[PDB]
């Protein structure tokens, strides 16, 4: 079970470690700071690093009780 | 053996397809809204054209405005007397109406604004003048979002839909046009549409639905029309949470069926927004890529289409899907990067033209799709 | 006049005959 | 002529649019006279009477959280301010020769109390 | 207490026509192919010459004039479920476009007349009926109850409204059913 | 057999009775005789026609031709009058439509009285580049020569009382050269007023879509724990291999006979994924406070010597890669 | 209040401003007047911490839109009176009677009342006119029958039942028990419609709308595999065409197929096996194929019908046993006993 | 309705305690209205005190100080 939830993660993983690193965000909400703020205030934004080893630090974060559920979500979804 | 399971290709224009666009805004139909409470906003209608504007979509294009239609011209299909009670009701003189109230079924879940009359001849008059246009050849692809109103029938409204204008549209086509296709993308059935034309040859009405408990349950496989209607009405039911893998894989070969054996002169598109994700009453997993492919794939045919929307309750995502679509009929990919309109707040977190899909259960299986796609290839047959 | 919807008490072997007393029947007066 | 609308509905098919030993009474009733008085835990379930104060301490202030021991002190306070309004209405009754309490023996029972 | 023996044939039309009326949402074609009168009428016309009587004969007479009378007067009163008191209001004011008084003899089917049967020992025991005339009414309803199973395949037959015109039932419109059941 | 079901509907039923019995359904599908209309649906009745017979007065001959009035369909018949079911949405999905409807609320009510504004203003600056010798009897038609007659009606009407909304129009309509600058300046000053209170209203809305919108498009997610909890026990996990193992003991008397000798297959394509659950495990040996030391201990090499002995990793490379 | 101040000709000066403030703080969908921006208490759990360019081309359309008219057919082509109708027992508008507490839906008198052509004064129910019919005349109730019985020589059985029926209030009609107790099927709905085994208990709003998110009654947005397994036995429902049970596994939950049970039989069926896209859970009990019809229809080359006859109780059933074995025409309607 | 949520069976269980053989129907509800007003009365007192603590919790604390106010002290509970 623990091998198919990480292995659907990492067979997509290069395609969303693109997607996220060539995020081209729209000039107008850079402007006007309408983009979240708090998002990257807490580093969880996967951008500059691996898509999957970002995954693994943030459970292994989890499991140690330093990083909320809440927030862990939030950054995977 | 019919289904095949096949991932959703990128979209990608025909440039050897160019067609002569024609847009129908009425600057006034945004500011009618039926309710308070209410789901559906005509709102939604002039934040889809501000994107066009924006985009500049309109170099490519021709705007016009429909010429309102009156009394008479909507009972090319109503009665007289649902058309003289839309035209005289008021939320003042509801107590006026009690009994109309109730025969009509206008007054609850089709509330009484007092804008209805205007509303519904601005709808009229662009699916009217579309369908004109396109007969005498002056636009290959007429796109009207005003209208769309495909659940509203000869003498009730009913699903938030007043006068049918796309029955007027396919009418008007009808004068012109022998054999005229109906495509109904919205999550809910065209009842009205495929009523009105269910004992007709001339007219092939065809449905992409939800059809369980959902609105407004008429839509069954088996309804496949009466007398010379006789396999002429294609109903395709499906699950909650389609993706749009899925929906093409069902779409396309459907309506590729439909092309090659019915042979229709023209087409008519309903692109209800509610088969969106994340709609409010609608329960599809279709991003805007899916929704488009539908309106791209029937661009490929060649035949001179009227592109018409219909539902959509989430305003945001029902523009941005339009808007996409709108730029499909030109020939052109907008890029995923919204420019600035007057409503760019609606479209948060991250101001794009995407709409995601949820994550949620594609519960339509192969093996269902599969038979309901073999019973509609086999009642097709007698459409030669 | 409860004679009227009197149900009939049939048995399996006595449908089986008629089934193919019936379909015989029908093939020959075709055929 | 007079008219009423009841149906309160503009329009019908709302839902399909798309928007044995028995023992004689009052020998139990004494037994768990008996029994409640016997006993000392609280009667009136607790949530409900813990909401009873959220609806109704609104209205002196918002977002007014309760020390748990608060609605339990609200409670035990109620229940002896009730028993004790019982136990006198009991009396107002057992007064004009009755055994049933009735709303009237609590009005006047409030009233030379004085709690009125 | 007064009982009525309908046959359970009849009594299963009556049940099918509830069904009809308030589930399958069906009112009857009026005027009908065979009316009411055309039935006491033909009842009176067959078992007139089954015996030869002239007091039975006038009580005959009597029996069906009298219940042509009381059809008349208590089928708008309580003969016809709440969907169909819109035909009966536009049945009053086609008849009263015309200048004719509207009779439910000639335009009502013999299923109301059935319906009156079925409600009649109600309205037996509601008036103040000696016992003798309450037992031959009784009698003479019997009479024509078990005359009705002779012919109910001609007065009752069963036939779908979206396959024959010449069916006893129609379909209604959503538009009937809204101000019927809507106001 | 009694000459009452057509042969039709006979194969059809012993179809759904003895479908998958291929062989059974051809015997009987010949041995009968069957050789490969009116099929009107399950949502369509019938009208007579006495109630077709109602006055369309702009239909043509090709209206009354082509336009279906005898069969009718409703909701309520397909409902059985019983009703329908709306799709359930998350609260996240319903605080955005919310956001939505207050989003939708102001800027309808902007909108139109900005469209009023710019009809009145055009009235405005005609009305001021002439004298008032003929200002008096100047009248302004129902619409204010606008393409729509109500909309500046719904603006009036909101924007000053009830009862006085009316008699405004009537002036305006009557005497428009008093009433057309204060009511256009009234309205300016409400625009303005609502276009402030929009802004301050959108950084609000925009802060809670922030919060909402990517719970809100998680369907699955949102009820992932308590599901995950609920189906990864013992009791589901071999509910799952027993079924699989019904399902092929059912199909092996019809047909494969080479039935197959497991239920469960697992595909293992990746071996670095096996040293990151290591690596989560060692993560939460490290971190958890129930389990004793040696326990911790033992724990760690039985789930590296496992994964060293079942799959083909080496234990150096799992010390090496961990 | 003196909106036009004309003057001594009726020529306009100045017109006064009506009160703004009447409705100024309308409470809109927000909960808060438009005038005013949000509130500092909905502000806390909205935004994510409280402490205490103009390039438009939107504004090119009006200029490049052409009007478009080119159509075919352009131009021209005391006491409160109950709630509940007295005649029906249903909710409505009511018409409500003055000297008496009962309501008549407008359909529901006789003759029926338009509801705009009202009575202009006052109304009284039947009974109601009735009374005061009897209260104004000098004889007694029992003279009048005896008046009317003897007026009406013609038909003298029917008499009593003539007189006492313009005295009794219009109702609707109802099947009285002994036509309905003789069916044990059919039953009697809220509103007194039709009813019976071909219908299922109407779902409590605690089942549609009071429930969980993941868990819906339509079944459709979750992976459910606890309705493959039967709950009094424990076994898998295997499904009637395919012979399987598609349970799924929750690591694939697309593998898994959606399964029902048959309402009359409990034959379980798989959604796609049976070409079904609902779960038929309100309405009428969803039938599986394997059950036979009570309703068909037969070509004649018109039509014939057959529809299987209503249960019946077993005091008024009579079930009998054929002596002809071979041939006997029965009406379709048969029991199948054991053969030995 | 909250009000509601004071139970008929407990309303019984209070006159019951309270030494009550037969309980008149119409009481149960009136025994309501004379609740509210009574805990609307501490409460009330209550918050008082509360708000003159800045706090903006209650505790039980201020409650049997309310009860001091209004007369009728509660052992048992602080103070
Ligand atoms: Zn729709
Ligand atoms: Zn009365
Ligand atoms: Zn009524
Ligand atoms: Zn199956
Ligand atoms: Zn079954």
């Amino acid at each position: 079970t623990i091998y198919e939830r990480l292995l659907e993660i990492k067979q997509m993983n290069e395609r969303v470690t693109k997607e996220i690193n060539t995020r081209s965000t729209v000039t107008f909400a850079k402007d006007l700071d309408l983009l979240s703020s708090q998002l990257s205030e807490m580093g969880l934004d996967f951008v500059g690093e691996d898509a999957y080893k970002q995954v693994l630090r943030l459970s292994r974060r989890l499991i140690n009780g330093d990083l909320e559920h809440q927030w862990f979500e939030e950054s995977l979804r | 053996m019919v289904y095949e399971a096949t991932p959703f290709d990128p979209i990608t224009v025909k440039p050897s397809d160019k067609r002569r666009v024609a847009y129908f805004y009425d600057a006034d139909v945004g500011n009618y809204a039926y309710g308070a409470g209410h789901p559906m906003k005509p709102h939604r209608i002039r934040m889809a054209h501000s994107l066009i504007m924006n985009y500049g979509l309109y170099k490519k294009m021709e705007i016009y405005r429909a010429k309102p239609a009156t009394k008479q011209e909507m009972c090319q299909f109503h009665t007289d007397e649902y058309i003289d009670f839309l035209s005289r009701v008021t939320p003042d003189n509801l107590e006026m109406f009690k009994r109309e109230s109730v025969k009509f079924n206008v007054g609850d879940d089709c509330p009484v604004f007092d804008g209805l009359y205007e509303y519904c001849s601005i709808s009229g008059g662009g699916s009217m003048e579309g369908a004109a246009r396109l007969n005498r050849g002056k636009c290959d692809v007429a796109v009207n979002y005003a209208g769309g109103l495909h659940h509203a029938k000869k003498s009730e409204a009913s699903g938030f839909c007043y006068l049918n204008d796309i029955v007027l549209g396919i009418i008007e086509l009808l004068r012109y046009h022998p054999r005229v296709l109906y495509i109904d993308i919205d999550v809910h059935h065209g009842d009205g549409v495929e009523e009105a034309f269910y004992t007709t040859d001339r007219v092939m009405t065809c449905s992409f639905h939800k059809y369980g408990e959902f609105f407004p349950g008429t839509g069954e496989l088996r309804d496949i029309g009466v007398g010379a209607g006789k396999n002429y009405a294609v109903n395709v039911p499906l699950r909650d949470g389609i993706d749009d893998a899925t929906y093409r894989s069902v779409f396309e070969p459907v309506i590729k069926k439909i092309m090659e054996w019915y042979q229709p002169s023209a087409v008519v598109l309903q692109c209800g927004g509610d088969s969106l994700s994340g709609d409010r009453l609608g329960c599809f997993n279709l991003s805007m890529e899916g929704h488009a492919n539908c309106v791209n794939y029937v661009k490929s045919f060649g035949i001179p289409m009227m592109v018409v929307g219909g539902g959509g309750y989430t305003m945001r995502n029902v523009a941005r899907t339009w808007c996409f679509e709108t730029g499909l009929l030109n020939n052109v990919v907008l890029d995923k990067d919204l420019p600035y309109n007057e409503y760019y707040e609606y479209y948060g977190p991250d101001y794009k033209l995407s709409v995601r899909p949820s994550n949620m259960f594609n519960v339509n299986t192969p093996e269902y799709l599969d038979k309901v796609m073999t019973n509609i290839f086999a009642n097709l047959e007698n459409t030669k | 006049f409860n004679q009227d919807f009197k149900i009939t008490q049939i048995d399996e072997n006595s449908i089986k005959y008629d089934f193919f007393d019936k379909i015989y029947k029908s093939k020959m007066v075709q055929k | 002529a007079r008219t009423k609308q009841t149906a309160r509905k503009s329009t019908g098919g709302k839902a399909p649019r798309k928007q044995p030993h028995r023992y004689r009474p009052g020998t139990v009733a004494l037994r768990e006279i008996r029994r409640y008085q016997k006993s000392t835990e609280l009667l009136i379930r607790k949530l409900p009477f813990q909401r009873l104060v959220r609806e109704i301490a609104q209205d002196f202030k918002t977002d007014l959280r309760f020390q748990s021991s608060a609605v339990m002190a609200l409670q035990e306070a109620s229940e002896a301010y009730l028993v004790a309004l019982f136990e006198d209405t009991n009396l107002a009754a057992i007064h004009a020769k009755r055994v049933t309490i009735m709303p009237k023996d609590i009005q006047l029972a409030r009233r030379i109390r004085g709690e009125r | 207490k007064i009982s009525l023996q309908i046959p359970i044939k009849l009594k299963s039309v009556l049940v099918d026509d509830w069904e009809y009326v308030t589930k399958d949402k069906k009112i009857c074609r009026l005027p009908a192919d065979v009316t009411v009168e055309m039935v006491l009428n033909k009842y009176e016309h067959e078992v007139s010459q089954e015996l030869e009587s002239p007091g039975s004969q006038s009580q005959l007479s009597e029996y069906c004039a009298g219940l042509k009378l009381y059809f008349d007067k208590c089928l708008g009163n309580m003969l016809l479920y709440r969907l169909e008191r819109l035909q009966y209001d536009e049945l009053l004011k086609k008849s009263s476009k015309d200048q004719k008084p509207l009779v439910p003899i000639r335009i009502y089917g013999a299923i109301h007349l059935l319906r009156l049967i079925s409600v009649l020992p109600e309205l037996i025991s509601s008036t103040t009926m000696d016992l003798q005339s309450c037992q031959l009414l009784i009698k003479q309803t019997e009479d024509f109850l078990v005359w009705l199973l002779m012919h109910v395949d001609e007065y009752f037959n069963d036939k779908d409204p979206n396959r024959s015109d010449d069916a006893l039932y129609v379909n209604t419109s959503s538009q009937y059913e809204g101000v019927a059941l809507g106001m | 057999s009694q000459d009452i079901l057509d042969l039709d509907d006979l194969v059809e039923k012993v179809d759904f009775y003895l479908g998958s019995n291929k062989e059974l359904f051809t015997w009987f599908k010949n041995f009968v005789g069957y050789q490969e209309c009116e099929a009107f649906g399950p949502s369509y009745k019938r009208l007579p026609k006495s109630d077709t017979f109602m006055p369309c007065s702009g239909r043509d001959d090709m209206c009354w031709e082509v336009l279906n009035d005898e069969w009718v369909g409703h909701p309520v018949w397909a409902s059985e009058d019983s009703g329908f079911i709306a799709h359930r949405k998350n609260q996240y999905e319903e605080t955005l439509f919310k956001i939505e409807e207050e989003r939708h609320e102001y800027d309808f009510y902007i909108e139109s009285n900005l469209r009023t504004i710019q009809c009145l203003e055009t009235i405005v600056n005609k009305i001021e580049n002439m004298t008032e010798n003929e200002k008096a009897n100047f009248k302004l038609p129902p619409g204010l020569g606008h393409t729509s007659m109500t909309i500046y009606k719904k603006v009036i009407r909101k924007v000053y009382d009830k009862e006085r909304g009316f008699e405004i129009i009537d002036a305006l309509h009557e005497h428009p050269a008093v009433t057309a600058p204060v009511v256009l300046k009234r309205l300016k000053q409400k625009d303005e007023e609502w276009r402030r209170a929009q802004r301050e209203w959108n950084k609000v809305w925009r802060e809670l879509e922030q919060k909402v919108f990517f719970k809100s498009l998680d369907h699955l997610g949102l009820t992932f724990k308590q599901a995950d909890k609920k189906l990864l026990t013992t009791k589901q996990l071999i509910s799952e291999i027993s079924s699989i193992k019904v399902d092929q003991t059912n199909k092996k008397i019809h047909w494969l006979t080479p039935k197959p000798k497991s239920q469960l297959d697992f595909d293992f394509p990746d071996k670095n994924i096996f040293y990151d659950i290591l690596c989560l495990a060692d993560t939460f040996i490290t971190h958890t406070t129930a389990y004793s030391n040696p326990d911790k201990e033992r724990l760690k090499d039985l789930l590296k010597y496992f994964i060293s002995l079942f799959f083909s990793i080496s234990f150096e490379k799992i010390e090496e890669s961990l | 209040k003196e909106l036009l101040e004309k003057d001594s000709k009726g020529n306009i000066i100045k017109l006064n401003e009506p009160s703004t403030i009447s409705e100024d703080s309308k409470v809109s969908v927000t909960g808060l007047p438009l005038n005013k921006g949000p509130s500092e208490k909905i502000k806390r759990e909205s935004l994510w911490n409280y402490r205490k360019r103009n390039d438009l081309k939107t504004f090119l359309t009006e200029n490049m839109t052409e009007e478009s008219n080119i159509r075919s057919t352009i131009g021209w082509n005391d006491f409160e009176n109950e709630d509940f109708c007295s005649a029906c027992n249903q909710s409505g508008s009511f018409l409500c009677c003055d000297t008496c507490p009962k309501s008549f839906h407008f359909l529901c008198l006789d003759p029926p009342i338009d509801p705009n052509n009202l009575p202009k004064g006052d109304w009284h129910c039947n009974e109601c006119k009735f009374k005061i019919f009897i209260n104004n005349s000098m004889a007694t109730l029992k003279k009048i029958e005896s008046n009317f019985i003897k007026q009406n020589n013609n038909v003298k059985i029917f008499a009593k039942l003539l007189f006492n029926i313009d005295s009794h209030n219009p109702k609707q009609f109802q099947l009285p028990n002994y036509i309905k107790e003789t069916f044990p099927a059919v039953k009697t709905g809220s509103r007194g419609q039709y009813s019976d085994e071909n219908d299922k208990i109407p779902l409590t709003d605690r089942q549609l709308f009071n429930t969980s998110y993941g868990q819906s009654i339509t079944k459709l947005d979750s992976y459910n595999p606890d309705t493959h397994i039967d709950s009094n036995s424990g076994k898998f429902l295997i499904c009637y065409k395919c012979n399987q049970t598609r349970l799924g596994s929750w690591s694939h939950p697309e593998n898994s197929r959606l399964i029902m049970t048959c309402d009359y039989c409990q034959t379980p069926w798989h959604l796609d096996c049976v070409p079904r896209a609902s779960f038929k859970n309100l309405g009428s009990k969803w039938k599986c194929p394997l059950h036979s019809p009570t309703k068909v229809y037969k070509k004649i080359h018109n039509y014939k019908v057959w529809k299987k006859q209503r249960l019946i109780n077993k005091k008024n059933q009579l079930y009998y046993e054929p002596l002809q074995k071979i041939g006997y025409q029965n009406n379709g309607n048969i029991q199948i006993i054991p053969t030995t | 309705d909250n009000i509601q949520g004071i139970t008929k069976p407990a309303i019984r269980r209070l006159a019951r305690r309270g030494g009550v053989k037969r309980i008149s129907g119409l009481i149960y509800e009136e025994t309501r209205g004379v609740l509210k007003v009574f805990l609307e009365n501490v409460i009330r007192d209550a918050v008082t005190y509360t708000e003159h603590a800045k706090r903006k919790t209650v505790t039980a604390m201020d409650v049997v100080y309310a009860l001091k106010r209004q007369g009728r002290t509660l052992y048992g509970f602080g103070g």
